[PDB]
């Protein structure tokens, strides 16, 4: 508890053993036969464990480029040139950099935006995800990939993630949108 | 995809391989004794039923060997010599392995049947003849007020023979279940939402009290 709290602190925990996820949260309805990806702490983005990564082996075989996509995003841009430089063992070499290489400072980033205020709030006020998607892409080049919605819509600050909703999926003014963006 | 568990796979492979080998061997001996020896112009023959062969092969598998029935054709006797060398090893390894598999099933399974007006207490952690006997001797002591609380032990172990005795001597008011408070299904089996309290005991004599805590 904090003076001018508690469950409102944003947490993510790595778990060494997936079945321990049941202890990580309350108001939860635990069941040891449920696999990690269906559990509330994973669905809320509060838990992580190495087991969800294992099909990176199979996807690495079926489409190499898709494994490079995820990397450019999750690493923030670690190209094989940086991996080569680090493999020389001299540490990460750096300094002031030329405008020719510094052009790469406009990578695309994964960002999160709120429908509570600003130009998109018109869609949060009872619009649909497909209206929001087409509008944001057209006006801003912002490409929407999902939502982060409160679980208790009627209490807690928990939110769940909805990858790629239908075109006619209803929005709430409290939703946050996962987006790809350049600024 | 109906054999989902390695012990149950092993059980069905053992039983079916044993039964099919016994049944086929009985059929081969039945052919040999009833047909008779070919080099004696089939004159040397012995009319066993299939069921007499099946019985006789079990009686020789197990090395009992009554000799109420026996093979008398030369092909019968040579088959019985070959059968003895093979099937003694089969029977003498099958019977122990089936006794292990059928011995593996948990004794103290099931769930607490909550009575209409009795309070209960769930007890777990360090459960042993010593910790339980010192616990029950005080918790049920005659100098306490007369209250009909039931005790429900929840622990991973099978109770030892001294503890099984103690559980039977208190049968009316002490109950024991195999399980762990680490599993929500075991917490439901003991109906812990309807208990007064959970008591968690400690191994005071462990190698590492930080590990035990
Ligand atoms: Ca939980
Ligand atoms: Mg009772």
């Amino acid at each position: 508890t904090f003076d001018d709290a508690g469950a409102n602190v944003p947490l993510i925990t790595e778990l060494a053993n997936d079945s321990n996820v049941q202890f990580l949260d309350q108001d939860d309805d635990d069941d040891p036969d449920t696999e990690l990806y269906m559990t509330q702490p994973f669905a809320c983005g509060t838990a992580f464990a190495v087991s969800v990564l294992d099909s990176l082996m199979s996807t690495s075989y079926f489409n190499d480029n898709a494994l490079t996509l995820i990397r450019t995003l999750i690493t923030g841009g670690a190209t094989p040139e940086l991996e080569q430089i680090l493999a020389e063992g001299a540490g990460m070499r750096g300094g002031y950099c030329s405008p020719a290489v510094l052009a790469n400072r406009d990578r695309c980033r994964v960002a999160q935006i709120s429908l509570f205020d600003g130009p998109l709030a018109q869609f949060g006020q009872g619009g649909h995800y497909g209206e929001l998607f087409v509008y944001a892409l057209r006006h801003f080049g912002i490409l929407c990939i999902g939502l982060y919605r409160f679980r208790d819509t009627n209490p807690s600050s928990k939110r769940y993630v909805i990858t790629n909703p239908p075109e006619d999926f209803p929005l709430l003014p409290t939703d946050q949108v996962y987006v790809l963006t350049y600024k | 995809n109906v054999l989902k568990t390695s012990t149950l796979i092993r059980l069905v492979q053992l039983v079916v391989s044993f039964v099919s080998l016994w049944l086929t061997a009985a059929g081969f001996l039945h052919l040999l004794e009833n047909s008779g020896d070919p080099f004696f112009d089939f004159g040397n023959a012995q009319h066993l039923t299939y069921w007499e062969c099946l019985y006789f092969l079990m009686v020789t598998m197990s090395t009992v060997g009554f000799g109420d029935i026996f093979a008398t054709t030369v092909l019968g006797r040579t088959f019985v010599v070959i059968f003895i060398m093979i099937f003694i090893g089969l029977f003498a390894s099958f019977i122990p392995e089936i006794a292990e598999i059928l011995g593996k099933r948990q004794k103290y399974g099931g769930s607490y049947k909550k009575e209409r007006g009795k309070r209960h207490v769930v007890v777990c952690g360090y459960i042993t003849f010593d910790s339980v006997s010192n616990f029950l001797k005080d918790f049920l002591h005659k100098d306490r007020e007369d209250v009909d609380v039931e005790i429900v032990f929840l622990h991973k172990g099978l109770p030892g023979l001294e503890l099984e005795g103690l559980l039977k001597r208190h049968f009316t008011q002490v109950e024991y279940f195999w399980g762990s408070v680490m599993d929500a299904n075991d917490l439901e089996r003991v109906k812990i939402q309807e208990a007064d309290a959970c008591l968690v005991l400690a191994n005071k004599y462990c190698q590492d009290p930080d590990q035990e805590d």
